[PDB]
């Protein structure tokens, strides 16, 4: 094939684009000692996919009037490579100069001139942080469709980051609601052993105290089944989870720590609870497939919702085809792209498709700065004011307060580079042959939920809750990770509580008596 | 000028000479970060004249570079802000335009070591850069554990133990006093949410309960404060006063504390020991607030003094300037004279390990060099292997990066022309051990060692029952009769005598009845 040299195009703007197109050999993990170039000779499909998407959105935009008319929108690729170094060479490279393969020192870039116009970044969040960073000083605006961590939302270390998937904190808002409305008010959490595992329970049991919700016990759990002390841990969790009366557990872990516990869970019992997924564990193909897995309970989680992209699947095969094609030589940033066969990949994997709002989430990037340009130009349908070149620094100034037509949808930034999203819950009907999901309600800022449509295990909702408030005659003793609620004591006969907040109660005299909850005794 | 010293061959450094928490991180008006806005720092400037006067030192010793000129080129970073200008001027080639290549072995960049900046984040920010050529980058004063990992920073090491010998040193000083029960303030920002983190995660394994962990907000000591912010720190030193545990470990920067303890002063709150972190443990300024001393004991982790001689006399292209700093330390001279010179050392031995890295890489002899183009790779390379004695200390770099200095628990002293920060206790990293522990002054009447525990031991033969979440806190049960306590079987819970023996009311052992 010849495709590697279509990841360049000319045009009058030109949009840079990391993405994971290409990995390197394990061999590639040791202390470097020699600046020598890193091979990545490793194929990466969803690097390709992505790519792919980023080109049918160029196109579509380079055929339509409705945006930019009159001049045209080019591109260049580079593979992340998944490595640190090769990202800030791609980076390095996006910020020099026009015609120059070199980037400039100076004190002040008040008519500096960089190659590119925006940045399409990076499909992990480590390398969005690092590269962040270094775009955000220059202000050179970067948009990333997959880099979810909380910590890029700020604008005082990232002015100049925007995204198009949202964070985890509106995933975890939303699962609090669902614990708000059915009164979850007692809960267990875990997640993985890595650094997104407490992340993400770092955020949720920040949301937990600020609304009620009482986060009864924390732990990590493992995704490595070899390791007979983490499987250990992971006994000792259930054990402290099974003694803390919890009925609710919130997992944010991945599918392979999930298979792991819900397998030893399913061989030594366990008991039923709910457990509240996470947009990593849902629709999980593993934990599905469990031989018996009824002996789990209730299984609930939301998902994102990506709009349709139909005629993206043609559009790869039309364009395979044509790299195919010896003609089109009249028309490495990835090496193996030139070696790789034509049907079973680009049939199966996107019969296979996350994948495709990601797909969706990069397009949608593409039409942002694209309608952002064209805010800036201040284009008519027939005009543009293209007697000057916009710097990238004037277009981040146009960006957050702009709206973008995503192909049927109106998206927005918010003031932390985040779009409006809205999702879908969906419950596992385990009891069928075969498990299957229903859409049990829809999150959009707010929670509406099917009641109508949800299965319990015993046909009535499931409790955890624990008191807060207690009676007067009621004895009150902390209990929660956090000292969030308390469990009532009434105070046996013969004793008296003294004033309604003690955490004590006190003995009558000898010559006296009281019944059970005084507040006094009687002779 | 006191930034610029041309030579044969040139060292970057790297230090915050004005800072302040929030700041510009970005382009400000398309031009870079002023930093001259952002007060000044004592001990920052401190730290560049250490540098200063340790390429002094090595230009004035003939045997360690003979006819070889060692030069420097400094910039002031700005805590976060100004950290990516600095780095393109110095990989920058001489116009300044710093091409990108493939394969950068050949390539000869204007400096061919950097001294790095004294704080994490931007240690962390500048590795990520300097791995690319593979410039070595020494780092002075950050302990954030990681910088242990030599697939992500291949370049970087450091003259300064890392966070968790400074922890173990916190526990090992908690468990010989045995302080069962404290207190762990941190600071709104990065150092303070992962040393925090850090040090619940080992007391958990060690039996020691924190009573509570509470942020400070990220006030300034000329700003101004809302209502709002007032609020919030009378709220935390209420709920210093109402709690039982008296000894509060505090992680946060210098600024940031200036407006707390000032309202723990106005709120007459005493009586406490106050455990500091290296960040704010040896600044004068804070030791300059007089009647601080009357708030308890303040003890902190500190480097371990090494006297530099001469040093001390030695102290009587944009962000390349400093107007304020001259007068700023002429006024701290005689506690900056009397205090010893503590991370002055790492700069000094920093300096000291790229000079002796320099001597072998040049193949040069106890007479002369053989002067040749040095690509920073193998200066690296030889970094790496370097093993000296500078003052009566082996200077070496472990597999992971670090030099092994020793780490110092400090008492603040408000006499004069006798030392600000007495050294109370001496723990060796290398041994993992806390050593060596001196006499303190206690604000107690007769001197004794303040207590802070949940709860009081129980009398023999007694049991204990737990409460609340703290494995600390517990409640002491007599043994009613019939059952006997032996404490190293069970302390929770009694066991039963024999059929032919009996137990009275408490006690640790039964006897024969019939
Ligand atoms: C985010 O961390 C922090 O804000 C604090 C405070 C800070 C902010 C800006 C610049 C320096 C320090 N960091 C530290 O204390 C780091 C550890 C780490 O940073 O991991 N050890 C420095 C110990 C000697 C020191 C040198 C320079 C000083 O002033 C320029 C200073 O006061 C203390």
């Amino acid at each position: 094939l010849c495709l590697s040299q279509q990841f360049k195009a000319q045009g009058d703007y030109i949009l840079g684009g990391l993405f994971p197109l290409g990995s390197t050999e394990e061999a590639t993990l040791n202390q470097r000692t020699q600046p020598n170039s890193i091979p990545c000779n490793r194929f990466s499909p969803l690097g390709l996919f992505l790519a792919m998407a980023m080109k049918m959105a160029v196109e579509e935009i380079n055929n339509g009037s409705a945006l930019l008319p009159g001049l045209r929108l080019g591109y260049d690729l580079f593979d992340t490579c998944s490595e640190p170094v090769v990202t800030m060479k791609s980076s390095l490279m996006f910020l020099a100069k026009v015609g120059s393969q070199s980037i400039a020192a100076y004190c002040n870039y008040t008519q500096y001139q960089p190659r590119v116009l925006a940045v399409i970044g990076p499909h992990s969040s480590e390398l969005a942080l690092i590269t962040g960073k270094f775009f955000s000083f220059f202000l050179m605006p970067q948009v990333s469709y997959s880099a979810s961590m909380d910590r890029l939302s700020d604008r005082e270390t990232f002015p100049s980051f925007f995204r198009t998937v949202p964070s985890d904190r509106v995933q975890l808002q939303a699962v609090v609601t669902l614990l708000q409305n059915f009164s979850w008010n007692w809960v267990a959490a875990l997640g993985s052993d890595d650094d997104y595992g407490r992340e993400g329970l770092s955020i949720f049991s920040s949301l937990a105290n600020a609304r009620g919700i009482c986060i009864a016990h924390e732990g990590l759990v493992p995704q490595h089944d070899t390791s007979g002390q983490q499987l250990g841990k992971v006994l000792d969790v259930l054990r402290q989870v099974n003694q803390s009366k919890v009925q609710v557990v919130v997992l944010f872990a991945s599918a392979r720590a999930v298979y792991s516990l819900f397998s030893y869970s399913i061989h030594h019992g366990l008991s039923p609870k709910v457990w509240v997924a996470s947009e990593s564990w849902l629709t999980s193909d593993l934990v599905m497939t469990l031989p018996n897995i009824a002996r789990v309970g209730t299984v609930l989680g939301f998902l994102q919702r990506g709009a349709l992209l139909p005629e993206f699947s043609h559009y790869v095969e039309t364009h395979l085809a044509l790299a195919a094609d010896p003609a089109f030589c009249a028309s490495q940033r990835c090496p193996r792209c030139d070696d790789i066969m034509l049907q079973n990949l680009s049939s199966g994997l996107l019969q296979n498709l996350q994948l495709h709002h990601q797909i969706f989430a990069t397009y949608a990037a593409v039409y942002s700065v694209a309608q952002a340009l064209h805010n800036t130009l201040q284009c008519n349908v027939s005009h543009c004011h293209v007697s000057e070149h916009v710097l990238p620094w004037q277009l981040l100034e146009n960006m957050y307060n702009m709206s973008f037509h995503a192909r049927d949808l109106t998206l927005q930034f918010d003031a932390e580079g985040n779009v409006d999203m809205e999702y879908d819950l969906k419950m596992w009907v385990w009891q069928s042959p075969t498990p299957v999901l229903h859409t049990v309600g829809t999150f959009n800022g707010t929670l509406q939920l099917q009641q109508s449509k949800m299965y319990w295990p015993g046909n009535q909702v499931p409790v955890s809750q624990c008191s807060r408030q207690c009676k007067d005659g009621q004895v009150r003793r902390v209990k929660g990770f956090h000292s969030c609620c308390y469990d009532c004591v009434d105070c046996k006969a013969g004793s008296y509580r003294k004033h309604p907040d003690d955490f004590t109660c006190t003995p009558c005299n000898q010559d006296q008596w009281s019944p059970e909850k005084s507040t006094a005794c009687l002779p | 000028s006191d930034f610029y010293l041309p030579g044969d061959y040139l060292l970057g450094g790297l230090f915050s000479l004005h800072a302040n928490m929030k700041g510009i991180v970005h382009l400000n008006f398309l031009q870079v970060p002023m930093c001259k806005e952002y007060e000044v720092k004592v001990i920052g400037y401190n730290l560049m004249q250490a540098m200063r006067f340790a390429v002094e030192e090595i230009n004035n010793d003939s045997s360690l570079l003979p006819g070889v000129l060692l030069g420097y080129e400094i910039v002031d970073v700005c805590y976060i802000s100004n950290n990516v200008q600095p780095v393109l001027y110095f990989l920058a080639h001489e116009d300044n335009l710093l091409p990108i290549q493939e394969d950068y072995s050949n390539y000869s960049s204007r400096v061919v070591a950097v001294i790095g900046p004294d704080n994490s984040e931007s240690v962390m920010t500048v590795a990520n850069f300097l791995s690319l050529f593979l410039l070595p980058q020494i780092t002075y004063s950050a302990i954030s554990d990681e910088l242990r990992d030599k697939v992500r920073f291949p370049a970087l090491l450091r003259t300064t133990p890392s966070a968790d010998h400074h922890i173990e040193a916190m526990v090992q000083l908690m468990l010989h006093f045995r302080w069962n029960w404290i207190i762990v303030l941190v600071s709104n920002d990065t150092y303070g949410r992962d040393n925090g983190q850090l040090l619940g995660e080992r007391v958990a394994r060690r039996g020691i309960c924190i009573a509570f962990q509470e942020t400070l907000p990220t006030l300034q000591p000329n700003q101004n404060m809302t209502s709002e912010e007032r609020q919030r720190l009378v709220t935390i030193v209420d709920k210093l006063q109402q709690s039982t545990a008296r000894v509060v470990v505090v992680f946060s920067p210098d600024l940031t504390l200036y407006h707390f303890f000032n309202e723990v002063l106005r709120q007459n709150f005493t009586g406490a020991v106050w455990i500091a972190s290296e960040s704010w443990a040896i600044d004068p300024v804070l030791h300059n607030l007089t009647e601080l001393r009357h708030l308890g004991t303040f003890l902190g982790i500190t480097i371990q003094s090494v006297p530099i001689p001469g040093f001390s006399e030695f102290r009587e292209t944009c962000n390349q300037e400093c107007d304020n700093c001259l007068n700023a330390t002429l006024s701290f001279n005689t506690i900056l004279r009397l205090s010893g010179e503590r991370v002055v050392y790492s700069v000094y031995s920093a300096v000291y390990a790229v000079a002796h890295a320099l001597h072998s890489l040049l193949g040069c002899d106890k007479s002369t060099c053989t002067k040749r183009v040095v690509y920073p790779w193998q200066l690296l390379e030889e970094i790496w292997k370097v093993n000296f004695t500078l003052l009566d200390h082996q200077i070496f770099f472990d597999p992971q990066g670090d030099v092994a200095l020793h780490l110092e628990i400090v008492q603040w002293q408000w006499d004069r022309s006798q030392n600000p920060f007495q050294s109370v206790a001496s723990y060796y990293p290398l041994q993992r051990q806390l050593k060596n522990i001196q006499d303190i002054s206690w604000h107690t009447i007769n001197n004794t060692i303040p207590m802070s525990m949940c709860s009081k031991r129980c009398q023999s033969g007694q049991k204990k029952k737990p409460v609340g979440i703290h494995v600390c806190c517990f409640e002491c049960i007599d043994c009613l009769p019939g059952t006997f306590l032996n404490h190293t079987e069970d302390e929770y819970e009694c066991q039963a005598c024999p059929n032919n023996e009996w137990s009275y009311q408490s006690e640790t052992s039964c006897f024969k009845r019939q």
